[PDB]
RNA sequence: GACAGCAGGACGGUGGCCAUGGAAGUCGGAAUCCGCUAAGGAGUGUGUAACAACUCACCUGCCGAAUCAACUAGCCCUGA
């Protein structure tokens, strides 16, 4: 099983990452391939990539990361086209979405069940952090919900 | 000041002059610390000119006398406090003298600062002098010096110049 | 290549503390220069390393 | 800081006291971050763990208070890293017994105890080159399909070696595993009882 | 400040005997004796117990400097005491360059003879001090024990070694060569 | 039960975010929160091109009661 958190474009300009890989010599150009199908439409910025290895091909999971879906949970989409409108624009809500997402965060985080989980994915970001009407550290104190209906 | 030999203290008491804008002065009092009288009027006509609207033309001086000791028979622990002037600038300070008297640990302040801090009788100026008891002492001189049955020998106490005769057979020996 | 030697001798040789004033070779957890030609300064710098 | 800390500390423990009548004495001298995650998030449906320094010696004063029967018989127990696992459910005999896990026992230079360490001949399985520790060393290692073998079968680590940084690297990159330790029960203390671990419990 | 007495307080075994005419300390025991002076520092040594075996190290008022001189008298004590109960040992691996280096000894142990050192053809010679021996460890690779009873004595026989191993007119990062001392410890281990 | 000393821990979110030659705490700009807590600072330094190892802030095991920091001025020293 080989991990990885890249993604700009799909790549194959004569850069990879493989190493460990060419001691069976089992992606060349397939698993690139493979990696694009599992690319199309998800997404356009870095994701996780692990590939389980058994014998003959690559079975590419993408387990989702925290940073890089609440990135994903902006505007879509900023690939290239005149970019730098400026950097951290991020105006949204995202008062359940953050909600199911750390609800699939299983087993990755040494959490209590969601007792301060939303104070977590609250402050942990740099671009949005709030519904544009309030304040995180109305946040930080102001949440009463989650911690009865999520477990 | 000269501050010659040990220094005495004197109880000053001065006034303004009776004037027809305002009768009746307050009769300031001040604890001089002068080798005499007269040095300690004119140190006491410093102190109170530095102090309120007084000199010596406009005012006088009511009674000036000898202080003698409460206790000479004790050996006190005297807190004085220093306003010298150095060289840069002048500092305050808090000194600490086991001695019999307060005349006596104030003569001591005197030629303490003038061993360490080479500060004149010109610069120094007494604030307050106050006796203090024990397990208030904050130096560590005086706090050791704090020993019920303090022993100490005077190892190579060596001494008599002279008054053995310049040349003899003799290697004198110490302790 | 006895890479512990060489610590042993890196330990013995390198790990000092050298001096902007005095030029002397001193101790690792140094100071002051102990020598009187500078006047006892702090001003020092690790032995270069590569 | 270090007041009003030490005081919310002091409110803890006497909740704790006041709450958890049972108590368990651990000892965790060789332990990691990540393993006392791991037995936190194992047992976080049971006793709860609590460390510290001489603030721990709390009982004496708990005493001082004159609310007590005579519990201070663990006041000279708390020597050397001593710890309290808080509890209230058991009333079973079946801790830390069906729950002292196996743990990593990752390669770390300094621990010395108990066994030794025997590397048989197998193959690597790691990429190019992984030789040079293979030769700051000296291990007669043959290459074949590519995955590098060793010819012989020698021994890294006796009992009371200490672990050096290269064998600590190899061994990283070998996976082989090396010295485990968890926390270790020392004392049990149920409700007054003295217990005599050597060997009544369980 | 003038402090009033610093007393330090020292421990002696049964295996050993001091004895004092004055400052000058005369330690006896199983590994030989050794006596030392104290002539220049004038601190006053008393002993006392019968068969219990306390010395004081004890200095009037003095100055500061003083009273971190009357350490010193304890720990050379100290240093006496395991000096003659156990004795002391350096053991000094030869780190060396491309060249190895040939050290033999010739005087019985006192005289250590140094050759093949960095290349240079000179044979070295280092005489030792009178009470220090001079071995090539066993079941070890090119290692230097210097055994002796006065710790002034082996380690000044060590820094003279060293300092004859020494790199000169070059960088001496580079040419990492020269008998440096590796482990201190005693004769008699495990006590 | 402090300063020193010896020994151990020094995480999870998160290879955070702007950056693509690279930063995955260690060139760099803006920041800055939670859980476990015995404690972890989106990190004081060494080092890797980066990935890695070491160390520090902080915590704990033994020892045991005084310790540390910044200024100031008298002698002496360097500057000479
Ligand atoms: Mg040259
Ligand atoms: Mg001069």
């Amino acid at each position: 099983v080989y991990l990885r958190c890249t993604g700009g474009e799909v790549g194959a300009t004569s850069a990879l990452a493989p190493k460990i890989g060419p001691l069976g010599l089992s992606p060349k150009k397939v698993g690139d391939d493979i990696a694009k199908a599992t690319g199309d439409w998800k997404g356009l910025r870095i994701t996780v990539k692990l590939t389980i290895q058994n014998r003959q091909a690559q079975i590419e999971v993408v387990p989702s990361a925290s940073a890089l879906i609440i990135k994903a949970l902006k505007e879509p989409p900023r690939d290239r086209k005149k970019q730098k409108n400026i950097k951290h624009s991020g105006n949204i809500t995202f008062d359940e979405i953050v909600n199911i997402a750390r609800q699939m965060r299983h087993r990755s985080l040494a959490r209590e069940l969601s007792g301060t989980i939303k104070e977590i994915l609250g402050t942990a970001q740099s671009v949005g952090c709030n519904v544009d009407g309030r304040h995180p550290h109305d946040i930080i104190d102001d949440i009463n919900s989650g911690a009865v209906e999520c477990p | 000041m000269k501050a010659s030999g040990t220094l005495r203290e004197y109880k000053v008491v001065g006034r303004c002059l009776p004037t027809p804008k305002c009768h009746t002065p307050p009769l300031y009092r001040m604890r001089i610390f002068a080798p005499n009288h007269v040095v300690a009027k004119s140190r006491f006509w410093y102190f109170v000119s530095q102090l309120k609207k007084m000199k010596k033309s406009s005012g006088e001086i009511v009674y000036c006398g000898q202080v003698f000791e409460k206790s000479p028979l004790r050996v006190k622990n005297f807190g004085i406090w220093l306003r010298y002037d150095s060289r840069s600038g002048t500092h305050n300070m808090y000194r600490e003298y086991r001695d019999l008297t307060t005349a006596g640990a104030v003569t001591q302040c005197y030629r303490d600062m003038g061993a360490r801090h080479r500060a004149r009788a010109h610069s120094i100026q007494i604030m307050k002098v106050e006796e203090i008891a024990a397990s208030k002492c904050r130096r560590p001189a005086v706090k050791q010096f704090h020993d019920s049955k303090i022993k100490f020998p005077l190892p190579h106490r060596v001494l008599r110049r002279q008054h053995k005769p310049r040349f003899t057979t003799k290697r004198p020996n110490t302790f | 290549i006895e890479p512990s030697l060489r610590q042993l001798a890196q330990k013995y040789n390198c790990d000092k503390m050298i001096c902007r004033k005095c030029y002397a070779r001193l101790h690792p957890r140094a100071v002051n220069c102990r020598k009187k030609k500078c006047g006892h300064t702090n001003n020092l710098r690790p032995k270069k390393k590569v | 800081d270090r007041a009003t800390w030490k005081s919310n500390y002091f409110l803890k423990i006497i909740q704790l006291l006041d709450d958890y009548p049972k108590c368990f004495i651990v000892g965790a001298d060789n332990v990691g971050s990540k393993q006392m995650q791991q037995i936190r998030m194992s047992l976080r449906g049971k006793a709860v763990v609590l460390m510290g320094k001489n603030t721990m010696m709390r009982k004496a004063i708990r005493g001082h208070l004159e609310n007590n029967p005579a519990l201070e018989k663990l006041l000279p127990h708390i020597r050397g890293n001593v710890g309290f696992v808080f509890t209230k459910e058991d009333l079973t005999e079946i801790r830390d017994m069906l729950r002292a896990n196996k743990v990593p026992a990752a390669a770390r230079a300094g621990a010395i105890a108990p066994c030794e360490v025997t590397v048989p001949a197998q193959n690597t399985g790691l990429g190019p080159e992984k030789t040079s520790f293979f030769q700051a060393l000296g291990i007669t290692t043959k290459i074949s399909r590519g995955t590098i073998e060793i010819l012989s079968d020698v021994q890294l680590i006796k009992t009371g070696d200490k672990v050096g940084a290269s064998e600590a690297t190899l061994l990283n990159m070998l996976n082989i595993s090396p010295f485990s330790f968890g926390l270790v029960i020392q004392q049990v203390f149920d409700n007054g009882s003295i217990y005599n671990p050597e060997v009544l419990d369980i | 400040m003038k402090t009033i007495l610093s007393n330090q307080t020292v421990d002696i075994p049964e295996n050993v005997d001091i004895t004092l005419k004055g400052r000058t300390v005369i330690v006896k025991g199983p590994r030989g004796t050794l006596r030392r002076d104290f002539n220049h520092i004038n601190v006053e040594l008393s002993l006392l117990g019968k068969k219990k075996k306390r010395l004081r190290v004890d200095k009037w008022w003095g100055n500061r400097k003083e009273l971190a001189t009357v350490r010193t008298i304890c720990s050379h004590v100290q240093n006496m005491i395991k000096g003659v109960t156990l004795g002391f040992r350096y053991k000094m691996r030869s780190v060396y360059a491309h060249f190895p280096i040939n050290v033999v000894i010739q005087e019985n142990g006192s005289l250590v003879e140094i050759r093949n050192f960095l290349g240079e053809k000179y044979i070295r010679r280092v005489r030792m001090r009178p009470g220090v021996a001079c071995s090539v460890s066993q079941a070890q690779k090119d290692e230097l024990i210097l055994e002796g009873n006065d710790i002034e004595l082996v380690s000044n026989s060590a820094a003279l070694i060293q300092q004859a191993t020494t790199v000169k007119n070059k960088d001496i990062r580079k040419f990492l060569d020269g008998i440096y001392v590796s482990e201190k410890g005693t004769v008699q281990q495990a006590d």
